[PDB]
């Protein structure tokens, strides 16, 4: 039994077995895109004009923008997929998905907590403070919008996700970071002006471009991560002599798990705060905005600007947090979807390309795959964790790990306009 | 005991990912700049995009705040 | 696949969606 009830009321997108036209697929992307970055135009319905500046932490991996119809983003999404990766992570809520009962079951869940986790985040922006006037009548109000704009999204994912391109939530964040970049950099009140007038005025001041070489920085060196690549030799399809050598993204193994482990914290400083001006200092005495003292303070990025050094220990702790972190939500990557062994089985199997090693059997390449994983999982993540890490310290516009994720995303976005733009030709192979 | 267990594996498995972050491909300058290339590349694109809607339309909340 | 005993044609949500902004961008700006 199961919450299938209410479960089975919350609805779905239409998904036609019709002709999807790579040109429509990809038509389809761009409106959603668009509707994104307009609703990062429009304010939120508030008299109260006075917001107390800003998260400067949330934002990026959240995808969102505080003070729009999008002020919480992707964030609730995330949380969701976050508690789900806990519970059916460290086995409290043991589920072996491989029926479709399972699979839909852990799926069709997480959603609607995500709704759920959508107004929670929402109460908790305005409980943190995010706005400044408490009006218990205009706060709801704004609670409304806020968490009802962060829903669309999820509804525009569902679209994107069955009727064009990539993923709502990897487009979404890459959509956001990449926008934080050409406008911090080159729109209005753009930092390379900011550069080049002080260079005018006659007082080059290297506050102004700096920031802008960090973003160069990180993504070159991000980049770089992102090419290498875990070579494995295949054997030959029955044929006979060296063969194969297919190569695995390394890095983009941890993806999707490194998105929760920037999240968590993401809801820890927010929770933090939010359970701050609100109560007792559990977490933090934040003040001045953000921490300046508990767990919150320890698991803060100090990005933004220039790396902080007066600090040590603070830096430390926090690329060990996160690594650690990293692992975890790793690990519970494994457990659950993930590259399930099970599968890969008979696709290799099919094709009869056994590893270039030996055991050209089922079984035994199933084996040689749950056994290889783990660990190929787990440096993986420790490491990403580790480089978005010190990409921060290094900071970077956009957000050192944002541009991360990004880079990778956007990669991963231009795989998926190739494998279209040739699905296009011969009406069949869609699974090799 | 189990504790020593443990200990013995996990400095086990630990090694076995040092093995995962050996089997490692360094890029070819050709092929990183392919990547690095097409990464900015869609950047770029999405970036502009947020820009021509951006921008323009704070010019207006601005202009009439 | 999904329990969800409703179906919704994507076409919706993106109008359903042309509606919030046109409410509050209309709702906040343009004040009186």
């Amino acid at each position: 039994k199961k919450l299938i009830p209410i479960l089975e009321k919350i609805p779905e997108v239409e998904l036609p077995v019709k002709e999807i036209t790579f040109k429509e697929k990809l038509k389809w992307t761009g409106i959603v895109l668009v509707l994104y970055f307009i609703m990062g135009c429009i304010d939120v319905y508030t008299a109260g004009a006075q917001i107390p500046a800003i998260f400067e932490f949330w934002q990026t991996i959240t995808a969102s923008r505080i003070g729009t119809l999008i002020t919480l983003g992707i964030g609730p999404i995330v949380t969701a997929g976050i508690i789900m990766q806990l519970l059916v992570g460290s086995g409290i809520i043991q589920m072996d998905l491989s029926i479709p009962e399972n699979r839909a079951l852990f799926q069709g869940c997480q959603k609607l907590l995500s709704i759920i986790m959508c107004f929670v985040e929402a109460v908790l922006f305005v409980g943190a403070g995010a706005f400044g006037i408490l009006t218990p009548l205009l706060a709801f109000l704004v609670i409304i919008q806020i968490a009802f704009g962060s829903i669309i999204l999820i509804y525009l994912d569902e679209i994107v996700s069955k009727y064009g391109i990539g993923s709502g939530i990897g487009l979404f964040i890459a959509a956001g970071v990449s926008q934080t970049i050409f406008v911090g950099a080159l729109g209005p009140e753009g930092y390379l002006w900011k550069f080049l007038n002080s260079l005018i005025q006659g007082v080059p001041n290297i506050e102004y471009i700096a920031p802008i070489i960090g973003t160069i920085i990180v993504f070159l060196m991000v980049v770089y991560a992102e090419c290498m690549r875990v070579e494995i030799p295949l054997a030959h399809g029955r044929i006979k002599g060296a063969v194969g050598k297919y190569p695995i993204k390394f890095v983009y193994v941890s993806n999707i798990p490194v998105i929760l482990a920037a999240a968590l914290f993401a809801n820890i400083q927010l929770w933090g705060l939010a359970l701050y001006r609100m109560g007792i200092p559990i977490l933090g005495h934040y003040e001045g905005g953000r921490a300046v003292d508990g767990i919150a303070y320890y698991l803060s990025t100090p990005y933004g600007l220039s790396s902080v050094i007066s600090d040590p220990i603070h830096a430390i702790v926090y690329m060990i947090a996160m690594i650690i972190t990293c692992v975890m939500f790793g690990i519970f990557w494994v457990e659950t979807t993930g590259l399930d062994p099970k599968s890969m089985a008979k696709r290799i199997g099919s094709l009869g390309m056994a590893i270039k090693g030996f055991r050209k059997s089922e079984k035994a390449i199933e084996h040689r795959l749950k056994r290889y994983i783990p660990p190929l999982t787990v440096m993986s993540s420790a490491f990403v964790g580790f480089l978005a890490t010190i990409a921060n310290f290094i900071g970077a516009l956009g957000g050192g790990t944002g541009v991360l994720l990004t880079v990778s995303i956007v990669y991963r976005m231009y795989e998926q306009l190739l494998r279209e733009k040739v699905s296009e030709l011969h009406p069949a192979i869609a699974k090799l | 005991t189990d504790f020593n267990q443990k200990i013995e594996q996990l400095k086990e498995f630990i090694e076995e990912c040092r093995r995962v972050w050996l089997v490692l491909k360094k890029p070819t300058k050709d092929e990183y700049l392919a990547v690095a290339k097409v990464t900015a590349l869609g950047i770029s694109l999405l970036g502009i995009i947020g820009y021509i809607i951006h921008v323009p339309a704070t010019y207006i909340k601005g202009i009439l705040k | 696949e999904t329990f969800s005993k409703i179906r919704v044609k994507p076409e919706h949500v993106i109008g359903v969606t042309v509606a919030f902004v046109i409410i509050e961008a209309i709702l906040t700006y343009g004040r009186f």
